[PDB]
RNA sequence: CCAAAAGAAGUCUUUCUUUUGGUAACCAGGAU
DNA sequence: GAGGATAAAATACTATATCCTGGTTAAAGGGTTTTCT
DNA sequence: AGAAAACCCTTTATTTGTTATATAGTATTTTATCCTC
């Protein structure tokens, strides 16, 4: 099963899978611009991952058939690391993020369920 | 029309997001914002910017 | 602000002065001024004085 | 709408009439509607009292478990010890070895001990809130309201958001709280009788 | 309620019929 | 020493005459689409 | 089939953070401290 294949994998690599929201249109760029930042501010030690996920889906506009790739959540990102007081900074200052996105006030993580559920080819 | 088209996109959004599937952080997320709409809707600026 | 939070998303030795600046919110602001305040206002032009 | 959402006038405007319908301060009605915490909306008080006994039996076993495991890591800890001792005394090696292998065996032992308090301590607020618990009652620190849902499940529901203080309203008897007021009006007198 | 086009009658220019077409909020400056 | 009750301060909301005219009405960024070579 | 110049959408994010010329009146929450048991 391929659930269980990625929950096999996903247990052993570190970190804990945040969430953060930004300005709707800005995923790409905000995950490129994570991911430079993580090398530049030296924060790589910390932040291990950064995931947008997206699915196809074939839509007849126009009368013409497309597999247009949209996105499953729009306006959030999935990031493996472990919040800390130079992690969340590096995370919630990258132009173009709104903030994390918490239970109650402070970042919480997903289970491993739900990230598997999203991070697995539609 | 501005105001009642924020709070069109925001319940569609989260409309979307329930049958989807998802965490209960983001449904929450998007609950919060919907809420924050009719707020400024019904009165704008009585609580936040 | 904006050059130096531009200053660490990209990669050195590709900056050049030219890619950090963005002009447009200097240019916006004198528009701004010049347009829309209480202190710059229509010269009064009924007679000379 | 897909979600429930209160209306501003009723909860804003000074007075707060929803805070005065359900008796909630205004400051923590907005983290209630604002998903900034969790609500208690409903509580087993009977339930709770017989299977309360019970779980006040389960609560010490468990506490009693996890002090006897500290405990024989903390004697594991001892012969570790001893066996420091032993290298100490058996060859030559003056103060420098004794002083630094006592240091780290002191440092080890208090860290299990800080260890076993603050697991303790945790087990405590778990069952304290428990015991206490009340409708209306505002259960900030998510991973309280977690370990409380997942341990004791039943006895009691939470919500968070407008959808709580709609099941709030939906159980609330507004005959009840009219008596009380009145008697509490011809008898109180102070800040209770103005309130 | 008005404009344009077409048809009919008379007057030398009106009437009848058909079709088409048909606002606000801000900021500023004055007056009594 | 602890709890309650009363001053204190601190925020929250509300109001401030009538009439007229003149100038403006979004930018900025991302992703995408369509046409041209 | 790839590149460039014109569409369509979003949003003014809201930090472990970019905002200091009113006064006068009332009303409601803190809160701090004092008095009592």
């Amino acid at each position: 099963d391929p659930a269980a294949a990625l929950k096999a994998e996903l247990r052993s690599k570190p970190g804990d899978w945040y969430v953060v929201h930004s300005y709707a249109g800005y995923e790409n760029k905000v995950k490129a611009n994570l991911e430079t930042r993580v090398q530049n501010l030296d924060v790589g030690d910390y932040i291990f991952q950064v995931e947008v996920p997206t699915e196809e889906v074939t839509e007849i506009k126009n009368g013409q058939r497309k597999q247009v790739n949209r996105k499953v959540l729009p306006g959030y990102i999935l990031v493996r690391m472990d919040l800390t007081d130079d992690s969340w900074a590096a995370v919630r200052n990258t132009p173009g993020v709104t903030g994390f996105v918490g239970a109650t006030s402070r970042p919480s993580a997903l289970a491993l369920d739900d990230v598997v559920k999203f991070l697995l080819p539609r | 029309n501005d105001l009642y088209r924020r709070v069109i996109n925001r319940n569609n959004r989260l409309k979307r997001l329930i049958d989807l599937g998802a965490p209960e952080i983001i449904v929450n997320n998007e609950k919060r914002m919907l809420q924050e709409s009719v707020d400024a809707l019904f009165d704008n600026g009585r609580r936040g910017r | 602000r904006v050059v130096r939070e531009r200053m660490t998303t990209q990669d050195v030795e590709a900056i050049t002065p030219q890619t950090l600046i963005n002009i447009r919110p200097v240019v916006a602001a004198i528009k701004e001024f010049f347009g829309t305040s209480q202190l710059s206002q229509f010269m009064d032009q009924n007679n000379p004085l | 709408l897909a979600a429930p959402v209160t209306h501003i006038w009723y909860f804003k405007g000074v007075p707060s009439r929803l805070g005065y319908l359900l008796d909630l301060a205004p400051k923590d009605l907005e983290k209630i509607i604002y998903f900034a915490a969790y609500v208690i909306t409903s509580v087993d008080e009977e339930m709770r009292h017989n299977e309360l006994s019970t779980l006040e039996a389960e609560m010490a076993v468990e506490r009693k478990a996890v002090e006897d495991q500290r405990d024989g890591e903390l004697e594991a800890r001892a012969q570790k010890l001893e066996a420091d001792l032993a290298e100490l005394e058996a060859e030559g090696a003056k103060a420098d070895a004794r002083r630094k292998v006592r240091d780290g065996g002191e440092r080890e032992m208090r860290q299990i001990r800080d260890r076993a308090q603050r697991e303790l301590d945790r087990l405590e607020d778990i069952w304290s809130t428990f015991t206490k618990l009340a409708p209306k009652q505002l259960i900030v620190d998510e991973n309280l309201y977690r370990e409380l849902v997942d341990r004791y499940g039943e006895y009691f529901t939470g919500a968070m958001g407008a959808e709580s203080i709609q099941k709030l309203i939906e159980n609330f008897d507004i005959d009840a709280e009219a008596e009380s007021l009145r008697d509490v009006i011809r008898n109180g007198k102070g800040q209770k009788k103005l309130r």
